[PDB]
RNA sequence: CCGUCGCUAGUACCGAUUGAAUGGCUUAGUGAGGCCUCAGGAUUUGCUUAGAGAAGGGGGCAACUCCAUCUCAGAGCGAAGAAUCUGGUCAAACUUGGUCAUUUAGAGGAACUAAAAGUCGUAACAAGGUUUCCGUAGGUGAACCUGCGGAAGGAUCAUUA
RNA sequence: CGGCACCUUACGAGAAAUCAAAGUCUUUGGGUUCUGGGGGGAGUAUGGUCGCAAGGCUGAAACUUAAAGGAAUUGACGGAA
RNA sequence: CAGCCGCGGUAAUUCCAGCUCCAGUAGCGUAUAUUAAAGUUGUUGCAGUUAAAAAGCUCGUAGUUGAACUUUGGGUCUGGUUGUCCGGUCGGUUUUUCAACCGGAUCUUUCCUUCUGGCUAACCUGUACUCCUUGUGGGUGCAGGCGAACCAGGACUUUUACUUUGAAAAAAUUAGAGUGUUCAAAGCAGGCGAAAGCUCGAAUAUAUUAGCAUGGAAUAAUGGAAUAGGACGUUUGGUUCUA
RNA sequence: UAUCUGGUUGAUCCUGCCAGUAGUCAUAUGCUUGUCUCAAAGAUUAAGCCAUGCAUGUCUAAGUAUAAGCAAUUUAUACAGUGAAACUGCGAAUGGCUCAUUAAAUCAGUUAUCGUUUAUUUGAUAGUUCCUUUACUACAUGGAUAUCUGUGGUAAUUCUAGAGCUAAUACAUGCUUAAAAUCUCGACCCUUUGGAAGAGAUGUAUUUAUUAGAUAAAAAAUCAAUGUCUUCGGACUCCUUGAUGAUUCAUAAUAACUUUUCGAAUCGCAUGGCCUUGUGCUGGCGAUGGUUCAUUCAAAUUUCUGCCCUAUCAACUUUCGAUGGUAGGAUAGUGGCCUACCAUGGUUUCAACGGGUAACGGGGAAUAAGGGUUCGAUUCCGGAGAGGGAGCCUGAGAAACGGCU
């Protein structure tokens, strides 16, 4: 209505902040950046409610100004800056390190990453196109656009971006049995190997993909993010793996795991 | 105020569309620039996403261009010649995109001058040579000589005078400009 | 349905931006520029041969296919260089668990590449917004004879 | 137990008033206001070397060992630029008509319903004292009668040769 | 083989008269069209439409009312036998 | 008074008061709607001889429906999945004697879409024949070559409906797991230490309309060779190519 | 958490309704009412009318500060501490409210923009402004306007006329910084194998042209143009090219135009490195701007399928755009969106069109065996509207109403 919307309702707020459904009107928008606003993560959100660093807003903001956080190398400011799916959020003071990665069930998990590993990130790649002067450019998923990739490095692989410098230390192809992450919808989470990828043309590339348990399921092109090679991620995944297990197993390992 | 909404226009079967809301900004379509040709006058009007846009107003001149010999130059015009949507637009002389005009054609003889240097209408010695490797590649098509000849080259202009500003345009040659000839002396 | 007279306006049409150089001298003169719209669709050869313009052909012009790609019979051939496709369907109503036979027209632009007759099955790839309706464009005419060279029955 | 004609209430129905009201469309005529547009030029100034009085008006009588010099008559060349204004265009609204919907006064009419005790009949129910119906015409004070054809929900599942 | 037609049991039915269909239906579904939803107000009002008309087809509501019906049972009664 | 049935006409259990007494209880009545009850709107699931209801009759376009018939049967292995046979075991686990059940490959006069090529994994192999219990236990190994072990491009698909699993159907709601808000209605919390720090969570399922995806080929339609202008191909000519 | 009872009757079994019974984040109301948690609450009638007050403004080490303010004292002989006011910036288009319209419209899921704009966002990034090349704007270009202070009008209004000064990331002008390569021009010699001294132009946007942006396999004969190396028979060899299902795509060149956009005469800290010992040339941490390309926030459209009652609405649309075409115009862009010219289409018993809705759509709510039925003004998502209808400014974004006409 009559230009852009400023506000976001505390129950149209996306479920993976785990909000209280009660606790204000409202909840952080997260403001324009590098991640869309559903598939996101706001500073606020991070601060307060999973690590409770900050008991309230104002607190996060304090330490917002302090400046001991940074999102990718940079240091922000902004409380509902989005921090999405493989940003590395370093906070100076503790020298807690953090990438956000999913949890199984879908909400962004706490991984207290070493320092040696935060330092680069991985991404994804969007596009790849020339811009002016004749110079071949990549584009990431996760933000960024990096001028100048190797020739091969096409669409939908992944590149591994040194975030201090924002240049490329290597990639992986996309291909049949390199292992992946999931980013999208049901199986959002889940790490897998890649079987089949039915082609389509035009209605979204699906991608069979099988887990370490030998459990298929398929995805979209666009949900599908490449992590590794079987056996090797480029990342330190958080417990559970990418598993997902079902909800009897999940309820027998709550019941059997009694350790008072 | 002049929309550009498919809110009204009955239906694809008839049915009277109710005026639903008031008609936005967005939808708007502005008052037509139709330039003729009597002194240069431009008037830029913010768009959406402010982006000016020149209107041409009464424009004279602008860069017809050759095909053969691949040129254009800072040519002026003379009068709106056929148009094509409608005639009403030459009685009141309103130069548009795809109106054939009649070009000075006098620069176009200057650059050909210097480019081939044979004239059309009826030193120095290592230029001679130059001029000898070029020249015999174009004979142009008798109608586009005549116009030369008497300071009217016939072009159509293919730019939007009204979104663009400028009135750039093109040289008529081959069965196209035979057939914008044979309008012409159907018209007359 | 009308066709045959090629150059026939008040304006003269050519393939915009696209060049029948007096220069040069091939046999074709015009330089035919011709699209290939995938999705596994052929050009047809009477698009790639013949002589017509259409800026809302899907083979010879501006108009891109993309989104849905529908088929359906053919209706009305009466007006120029588009058809009426009524795409014939079922529709559920669960109070009675049953279904209707329902409608739904579809007017789309025909390129002069096919011959479309009245009761003629007809694929068809939705594209730009060419007019009011006309939001598809014909890529394929299935049912090309129908029985047409066997029509007679004497022997 | 059925009608007519009475009395008392209420519902709707029709209905002259050249009825009244609201809105939706709408003919013709007008047409506010902006937008563009044709001009229009209050004012504001830059650059021109355009002659000063200036007390080193550029580092010592002198085109100042003349300085964005003292600064207005210049005038030329611009740039921006109001009211005002020529045509469009969008078009509110108004004026007077026309029209559809919904409301709503409305003298009178002609109905129907209710109610316990009105009046003249006894139509139907018993072959209800002319058997009932139905269709249809015609009549009558009211049921109703009576033609014609039909039906039995008939007052007969019956007359053999 | 075909249309204008009795008796018993009904296990099939049906409220019952009765029904060899009015059966194969709470053990609910062979295929279809049409019609009805307490009685009255009312086959009216209105509009449509059809007619030379009489009338036809089409078709309300307001309002009113606890019954209106059906089938049979026993009675009572009948200018029925 | 009485929703309705009805009570009232000098013996009211129904009106108006006391006592008793019932029901519900910090609630209970009344009014209108509405859902249930209503199989009194009926697809599931009603009626039409007589209770309301079969057009007076036939014709008839839409619609709705519509007889049966094309691949059935047998073998040969091979994956599971729970009951069994003992716990072979430190109340739980691993096989066999067995089972039904659900698949998969095939072979049966049988193609599952077919090729132009990439990778031919493999040995149908046999080139030297042997590391070696007397052996067909076992593999360094490469000219002919089994292609399903995958692609990456053609060629052209009879087309549906139906059903399968999947991907998408915002959160709140609903269903629903966990958890001592003191209980619950809720809520997304919490939980455990040295009580110096550590630590579980914030699930899962639904929504079937339409589109997307894939398997299935019964059911129902659709389609094809009857002027065969048909199919193939060692055709043999050609014709138009295109390049 | 599948349930039925009273009522025609003299009695009987049905049709059948009435009546009861139960529920309602369904309203009202009548009595009553101690406590704990929880809490809707001028929708229904009048999208009727409104006194008063409030509901959008806002400055940091970092835009401007000689308030003739505060406060003051141990950076100012151009400035430096705080800071009213005002100009610049940005914000006011969110939010909140309400449900009047609105019935294939909105809306729901589903596609698409190869059909477009997008302040903000984070990623990116511009030696070519010069125009003949022996004496030319840089260590900083210009004049305004507001605060103020003063001269006022008015019955009044968030009213502002005149003078005097006075700024800016105001708003205007405007400097540096080439080599190469490629394209248009050019003093002759020496009879061919022809071959060059040297002069001009070439950023980015803008416009139409125009070229490249390739790509299903191997091997020739020779006819016209006739090139490189000739080890003078002749050889010719290594000859470029992204993405998509798909383009006239990305994008890069040739050609011009251009009332030549842009190309840092910007603010706070800090005050380094070489001496050609000038105050020389040099170099850090940041702010804001500014170009198209990204992204993000979005934005218009747009594909498919789905709405409540009505035939006492069967034809409607098409003079006044209906359907399609061609061309233009316009638009950010698609498009009968509008104009011109032509064609006669387009929808419909698979209910078009019309009428009604005490209809905003959906999520959902109530009821609750299964199937259902009714309700959804209302906490979320969309859409509309700001008394009605119209029009427009500013702006990235409004046809805004706590903007204007
Ligand atoms: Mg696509
Ligand atoms: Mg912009
Ligand atoms: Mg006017
Ligand atoms: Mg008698
Ligand atoms: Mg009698
Ligand atoms: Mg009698
Ligand atoms: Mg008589
Ligand atoms: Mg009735
Ligand atoms: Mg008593
Ligand atoms: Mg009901
Ligand atoms: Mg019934
Ligand atoms: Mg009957
Ligand atoms: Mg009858
Ligand atoms: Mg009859
Ligand atoms: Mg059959
Ligand atoms: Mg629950
Ligand atoms: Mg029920
Ligand atoms: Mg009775
Ligand atoms: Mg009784
Ligand atoms: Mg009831
Ligand atoms: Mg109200
Ligand atoms: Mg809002
Ligand atoms: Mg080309
Ligand atoms: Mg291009
Ligand atoms: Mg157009
Ligand atoms: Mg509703
Ligand atoms: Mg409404
Ligand atoms: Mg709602
Ligand atoms: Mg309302
Ligand atoms: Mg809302
Ligand atoms: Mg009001
Ligand atoms: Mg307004
Ligand atoms: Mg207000
Ligand atoms: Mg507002």
């Amino acid at each position: 209505a009559r230009g852009p919307k400023k506000h976001l309702k505390r129950l149209a707020a996306p479920h993976h902040w785990m909000l209280d459904k009660l606790s204000g009107c409202y909840a952080p928008r997260p403001s324009a950046g590098p991640h869309k606003l559903r598939e996101s993560l706001p500073l606020i959100v991070f601060l307060r409610n999973r690590l409770k660093y900050a008991l309230n807003g104002r607190e996060v903001k304090a330490i917002l100004m302090q400046r001991h956080v940074k999102v990718d190398g940079k240091v922000r400011t902004d409380t509902t800056f989005p921090a999405g799916f493989m940003d590395v959020i370093t906070l100076e003071a503790t020298n807690e390190n953090f990438r956000l990665v999913y949890d199984v069930k879908g909400r962004f998990a706490v991984h207290r990453i070493t320092d040696e590993e935060a330092s680069y990130k991985l991404a994804k790649v969007k596009k790849v196109q020339l811009g002016k002067k004749g110079i071949p450019y990549v584009v990431t998923h996760d933000g960024r656009t990096i001028r100048y990739p190797d020739p091969n490095i096409k669409v939908n692989d992944t590149v591994k971006v040194d975030l201090a410098t924002g240049t490329i230390t290597d990639f992986i192809k996309f291909d049949t049995g390199k292992l992946v992450y999931v980013t999208g919808g049901r199986n959002l989470g889940r790490v897998g190997t890649i079987v089949h990828r039915e082609r389509h043309e035009g209605g979204f590339d699906l991608v069979h993909i099988k887990d370490s348990l030998e459990n298929t399921f398929v995805t979209r092109l666009n949900n599908v993010f490449v992590i590794g090679e079987p056996g090797r991620p480029w990342i330190s995944l958080p417990k559970g793996k990418g598993i997902k297990l079902t909800i009897s197993e999940e309820r027998d390992r709550r019941r059997a795991q009694h350790g008072l | 105020g002049i929309s550009r909404d498919s809110r009204h226009k009955r239906a694809a079967t008839g049915a009277k569309r109710a005026q639903f809301r008031k008609k936005r900004k967005f939808e708007l379509g502005r008052q037509a620039a139709n330039t003729k040709i009597g002194t240069k006058r431009i008037h830029p009007v913010r768009t959406r996403g402010g982006n000016q846009k020149f209107r041409a107003l009464r424009i004279e001149t602008g860069n017809f261009s050759w095909a053969s010999e691949g040129v254009a130059r800072k040519t002026r015009i003379t009068g709106v010649v056929y148009h094509p949507s409608n005639n009403e637009l030459v009685r009141t002389n309103t130069l548009t995109k795809a109106a054939i005009v009649q070009i000075d054609a006098t620069p176009f003889r200057q650059w050909y001058e210097s480019h081939y240097g044979q004239s059309l209408g009826k030193t120095s010695k290592n230029t001679e040579r130059k001029w000898a490797a070029r020249a015999a590649e174009a004979k142009i098509e008798h109608a586009v000589d005549s116009q030369f000849g008497a300071g009217r080259l016939y072009a159509a202009i293919s730019s939007r005078p009204g979104q663009s500003g400028r009135c750039d345009g093109y040289i008529l040659e081959g069965e196209e400009l035979a057939f914008y000839l044979r309008r012409l002396t159907a018209k007359k | 349905s009308t066709e045959l007279t090629v150059q026939s306006e008040r304006a003269f049409q050519k393939q915009p931006h696209i060049f029948t150089n007096p220069k040069a001298k091939a046999n074709r003169k015009t330089k035919r520029w011709y699209k290939n719209v995938g999705l596994g669709f052929k050009t047809p050869k009477t698009a790639i041969e013949g002589s017509y313009i259409d800026k809302k052909c899907p083979f010879t012009g501006l108009v891109s296919i993309r989104g849905k790609i529908l088929t359906g019979t053919v209706v009305s051939t009466r007006m120029h260089r588009t058809i009426v496709i009524r795409r014939d369907y079922l529709h559920y109503v669960p109070k009675y668990n049953r279904y209707e036979k329902r409608h739904k027209n579809v007017p789309a632009h025909v390129s002069p590449a096919f011959r479309v007759q009245v009761g003629d099955i007809v694929t068809v790839g939705q594209c730009r917004p060419i007019s009011k309706t006309v939001r598809f464009n014909v890529l394929k005419v299935a049912s090309a004879t129908g029985k047409a060279n066997k029509q007679f029955a004497k022997f």
